[PDB]
RNA sequence: AUUUUU
RNA sequence: AUUUUU
RNA sequence: AUUUUU
RNA sequence: AUUUUU
């Protein structure tokens, strides 16, 4: 039968171990598991899955772009700010606003910004003006897991346009992640 | 043998959008190309993070108790307000209110998140009040719930959803709040959940070395059939 | 070995001695002090080599990383006339 | 039959990028087009080249001895410079040092190469010190290795991963350093491997028809279980 | 048992033939193999199938581009410094970036300059304007084996674009290679 | 309506 | 007319 | 030449 | 790592 514990009366100095998924009742209720949609939308893989915007660069020049990546305090990717450490895939979405032109677009978990300089192997695809491509981007990083909050949280990005003539334009970035490895859960964030 | 037509590379008519980036469903995403080496994956390594494996639900952690409308000082106002940190008084008469408000699920940290997340959702949710007296003060208190209520205002709780508090050595009764609205899904930031009342049943009895008044702390969490369905844009902005 | 084991203790006492159970820290709790107040934190691992009086403080000493769990056991007295609630947490370099 | 719908050729949607060109995954760029007059392959000569079979893995030239920051002269300054050629002498107390250094993998021809192509990697590093005296010399030498160490300073070895040195036939001692960092993989340029200290254990005794003082050299390479993992931009050029 | 050979005594001058694969060992330590990702980033085939920069080239007129293909001494590419001769695919990218009009693409091992006035089977690949072809030139050389060094090591390419109005533009060069053969390893470069 | 093709 | 490829 | 991938 | 989908 149920005992006085599921009804209520509990100690909240007896709730470690965390994670105690204890059922609660009382006469005429039980707890009721009804689904609308064929699946979850809570599960880490498919609400992270979609991208959220994340910043834009009005390029004029073929200079280079370097972007700390980070987890945004500002859409739905903020349910992020829950965890502690990821780890995983990266899917960068890129939007190439431009009338005649090419972007070369890398991305890496190196700090050092001389690596960069050159683009050899950091993943250079190639989106044609007026375009826009989505890389993922692999854990290429030299850290086991990635604290969520860090200015950098996630790897840099890097854009070097390749213009033509004396075309200009701007650069819109939002972007999302694979099949992410959170863990750790933090206290919940505050607002400004 | 089909030498009777010229061998040609098949031809395909390409559907509305020519470079349509899809960046609202996940089966879409998750198929995007590699700028990996050999476009492969890695080892993960929970251990660093002290843990045995990965985090696959949210909704779990709308699971976790969080004070309503935590404040550093107590209601200085006799609870009247959405502080979720109030005094349980000896004075206090046996009917009078020591914690009335309006409830919204943007009033609990963890839950707030998922409120500037999805649009919609829906289950039960626990409020666990947690009173923190000496082993020598008694008393009761019934605290109350009227679900989707709007008027702010004190009123019988013999017909809500109360639950009757015996102060002894699990002083933290908690209260459930079915899922109750016309719909099948509900707004996660649009209509309140209830009016939730913490009355005075049986003054705070206390003695020469006992304290005549106590702390009390309210939590709110989803209940084990919470959901939340569509992810909407956010009303504010967290740091 | 000593098999008249002059010294009563296991052989691997030397060994386990810096796992050894140990006074991190011992604060007042100063009344008036409202909530969300941080009574007292310890710097976590470092805190464990805190002074040449810790039985790990040696090894320590000859070694740069480090890789180790915990067992805290936070105790707070009071007697029964009194009341009140204190938040012990762990908070990784994350939180902190 | 299949006639209640009149036949149409397939349509599909295109994904993201018009022409995006991925010269990041390996994957991508072997399944490019072929200029060939037929797509065809060509039968391969290894023998022109003396050998049996192409070299597929590049690890293993990263596992070849290669001398650390050498130079035509020994080292003028007692050894405590970088210069992997530097000299034994019997002047030298028997607490003295010989060499002292830091060691990077760019210090190394062969590793320099690795430095400049892959960001990260993890592995022991071998470093053999071949001193060049005669069947008469005698003496010993330690050499020790702090890991990860930054401050250049003799220091006493009894606690660092050393070796001790005793001259006879095989005058060439190694040095393992087994990989240690706070993390899975380390940065192919960043943080030093470590306090390189080569100090006299035993002066280099000698006789009338031989040396008073050897030349020594100092090489450097992976073990068996190095490994190199992203290839990043460049920090120098080549000739 | 251990060998004191495989304790770290040895001699220098028994190290021939070239490529032995001793052990190391002392106490408290073995040769411990962890791998982080699916697989190699070191094997030739891998590593050299991501391309990298070469050159740029800038065209005003309908003129033809040659240029003798090498490999670098610049990039990740660089790591083929380390070998004497080569043999295999050779995966050309080409970016195209002009407004209107077309480019031909070709490539020959073949050294008369003649042979590819033309451009008769050279392989004129069309590229249209605004964008980008990875063409793949087969082994189509003279030599059995390409010295790895030569400032033509790699086949020359041409590059003779079809404009149409007084449309002008710049050619951008990169490339990889797809399964190739490296011999003979010779002794690591200089630095400038 | 092998009234896409065998 | 394995006169796309085996 | 499992010298696209297993 | 059914950590694309069943």
């Amino acid at each position: 039968t149920m005992s006085p514990n599921e009804l209520g009366l509990t100690s909240a100095q007896d709730d470690g171990p965390l994670g105690q998924e204890k059922p609660n009742y009382f006469l005429n209720f039980r707890s009721m598991n009804v689904d609308i949609f064929t699946v979850s939308h809570t599960k880490v893989d498919n609400l992270f899955g979609r991208a959220w915007f994340f910043m834009e660069h009005t390029f004029t020049n073929e200079g280079q772009w370097r972007v700390p990546l980070e987890f945004p305090k500002q859409g739905h990717g903020s349910l992020s700010l829950l965890f502690a450490y990821f780890t995983g895939e990266l899917n960068i979405h890129v939007l190439f606003l431009s009338e005649r032109g090419f972007l070369r677009v890398a991305h890496t978990y190196d700090t050092s910004n001389d690596r960069v300089n050159f683009l050899s192997s950091n993943g250079v695809i190639t989106v044609p003006a007026g375009e826009q491509m989505t890389l993922s981007a692999p854990y290429y990083s030299n850290k086991p897991l990635r604290t969520v909050r860090d200015n950098n949280s996630l790897g840099y990005l890097m854009c070097k346009p390749f213009l033509t003539g004396t075309s200009t334009g701007k650069i819109e970035v939002y972007l999302s992640l694979r099949c992410p490895n959170f863990f750790f859960p933090l206290p919940a964030p505050k607002v400004t | 043998m089909s030498t009777k037509y010229k061998w040609t590379r098949t031809k395909i008519d390409i559907a509305e959008g020519p470079g349509s980036m899809n960046m609202a469903n996940v089966l879409c995403t998750t198929g995007a190309q590699s700028v990996a080496l050999v476009g492969e994956r890695a080892f993960y390594d929970p251990r660093t993070a002290g843990s045995k494996s990965r985090f696959d639900d949210l909704v779990k952690i709308a699971q976790l108790f969080s004070v309503m409308a935590d404040s550093t000082t107590p209601s200085e106002n006799h609870g009247v307000d959405a502080k979720g940190y109030f005094k349980w008084s000896a004075t206090t008469a046996p009917q009078s209110i020591v914690h009335r408000n309006i409830v919204y699920l943007r009033l609990f940290p963890n839950l707030n998140v998922f409120v500037n997340s999805y649009s919609y959702f829906r289950g039960s949710l626990v409020l666990r009040l947690s009173v923190y007296a000496s082993t020598f003060n008694r008393g009761r208190l019934r605290m109350g719930f009227f679900p989707n209520a709007t008027t702010d205002s004190t009123s019988t709780l013999d017909n809500a959803i109360y639950t009757i508090c015996d102060i002894g050595s699990d002083n933290s009764f908690e209260i459930t709040i079915p899922y109750s609205f016309s719909t099948w899904m509900r707004k996660t930031n649009g209509h309140p959940i209830g009016l939730f009342q913490i009355e005075v049943l049986n003054r705070l009895t206390y003695n020469s070395s006992s304290p005549s008044e106590v702390y009390c702390i309210v939590q709110g969490k989803m209940g084990q059939d919470a959901r939340f369905f569509c992810p909407t844009g956010s009303v504010v902005t967290f740091q | 070995v000593d098999n008249f084991h002059s010294m009563a203790y296991d052989i691997t006492t030397g060994d386990k001695n810096p796992s050894k159970l140990v006074r991190l820290e011992t604060h007042e709790w100063t009344p008036s002090w409202a909530r969300g107040y941080q009574i007292t934190h310890v710097e976590l691992p470092k805190v464990f080599w805190d002074h040449q009086d810790k039985p790990a403080y040696g090894q320590s000493r000859y070694f740069a990383a480090v890789r180790c769990g915990f067992h805290f056991q936070v105790q707070v007295n009071v007697n029964q006339g009194t009341a009140g609630s204190a938040l012990v947490v762990y908070e990784p370099k994350p939180v902190v």
